[PDB]
């Protein structure tokens, strides 16, 4: 899912 | 753990330091979906600076991935709520979502009278305890690890009661008596209730909004609302 | 305004006087049934115990200083909260169960969700060790902040100066116990916080009981019908 | 309303 990737970037 | 040696003052200038700018709406009088779409546009923009403003919350980097993923999915109508009641507080009786999106009661499409109303209630209780800055970023923070806390830990409400403190350290230092210290924290932290609430009814709308689907919802936004359901 | 002019110890021994029984339920460990049996043994209670917490209600300090308009307001928003903090509370030594009442003993396993909810705030009481006196001056403060944002003509200045005292009460009680200042504080925001949990979980709670009307098989009382429409 | 009624004996 999206948020993820905005957690770890 | 480095959150728990911080001071109190260390505290309040790493959360200023972390807060998210203010963005802009669009540069039309208004319909029921081209408001709704402007408002979604607007919140999609934001939660990409909020997600980077929760890593720079102390605390937050010490839970794990999947622990900060919910508590952001648990808080984030909260905290942009909050938001715009505090950036709403110079202009009585109105919303500021954006400097360029001032909105009044005058139509909102159908029931957004009683979360306007809600919305504008809370500003003026701000208004009217001259909430400060320092204020309202620890309670956006206390928010952001409390709200997904109850599994819907031990390290969570350790950095809790810390930012605890440092309300009650800005409190005294600007004069309040023991008395006054105690009863503005508990005023403030009432108040969470209410935007509690408010998210609440404002996210079963947007669970009907998508069922309408005239208002196109971001694949960000969706995930973000399904987490509630 | 005689609440205004309590005293801590008045406050504590006035909230505890007024203290609503605990009512039993009908459940028949005999009867096998169901979801919809459950709920509406639950129905029944729940109706029961509004009588009292009308009553008591009443007994708290500074509730019939309001209008009758401003008391019909409070409780219609308040009164699931109230009713989910009292099951929290004497919930507490039962680990891993709900006591509805003393003969409806629920586990997790038979709205799971707001299940696992209602166990993690007891549970949350249980390490904090909360106390009855504690516990009674948060029902009061369900009672009155819950609806004071929902409401010239003229006071809730006047409900605001009752939860002052209310907050004072608590802190007294938190000296007494031989806790620092810094632990007084600290006791205080981890008590009011989970007020927010309630609040989330009453709002969760309202949403199945308007899905549990439309769907006319488990039936409401005709005050619970009313308390539900104020939820709109 | 029910809840008026019983708030008034
Ligand atoms: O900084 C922001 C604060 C709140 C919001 C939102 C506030 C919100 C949410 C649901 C319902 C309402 N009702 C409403 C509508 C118009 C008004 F003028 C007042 C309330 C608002 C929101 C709107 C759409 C969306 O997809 C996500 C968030 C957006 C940005
Ligand atoms: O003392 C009480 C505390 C709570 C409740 C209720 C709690 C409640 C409310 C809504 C949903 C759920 N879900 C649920 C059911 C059983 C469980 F074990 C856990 C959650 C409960 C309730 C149930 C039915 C009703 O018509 C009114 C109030 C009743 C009495």
């Amino acid at each position: 899912k999206i948020l993820h990737r905005l957690l770890q970037d | 753990s480095l959150a728990l040696s911080l001071t109190a003052d260390q505290m309040v200038s790493a959360l200023l330091d972390a807060e998210p700018p203010i963005l802009y709406s669009e540069y039309r009088p208004f319909s029921e979906a081209s408001m709704m779409g402007l408002l979604t546009n607007l919140a999609d923009r934001e939660l990409v600076h909020m997600i980077n403003w929760a890593k720079r919350v102390p605390g937050f980097v010490d839970l794990t991935l999947h622990d900060q993923v919910h508590l952001l999915e648990c808080a984030w109508l909260e905290i942009l709520m909050i938001g715009l009641v505090w950036r709403s507080m110079e202009h009585p009786g109105k919303l500021l979502f954006a400097p360029n999106l001032l909105l009044d009661r005058n139509q909102c499409v159908e029931g957004m009278v009683e979360i306007f109303d809600m919305l504008l209630a809370t500003s003026s209780r701000f208004r009217m305890m001259n909430l400060q800055g320092e204020e309202f970023v620890c309670l956006k923070s206390i928010i952001l690890l409390n709200s997904g806390v109850y599994t819907f830990k031990d390290h969570i409400h350790r950095v809790l009661d810390k930012i605890t403190d440092t309300l009650i350290h800005l409190m005294a230092k600007a004069g309040l008596t023991l008395q006054q210290q105690h009863q503005r924290l508990a005023q403030l932290l009432l108040i969470l209730s209410h935007i509690r609430h408010m998210s609440n009814k404002g996210m079963e709308h947007l669970y009907s909004m998508k069922c309408k689907n005239v208002v196109p919802l971001s694949d960000l936004l969706l995930e973000m609302l399904d987490a509630h359901r």
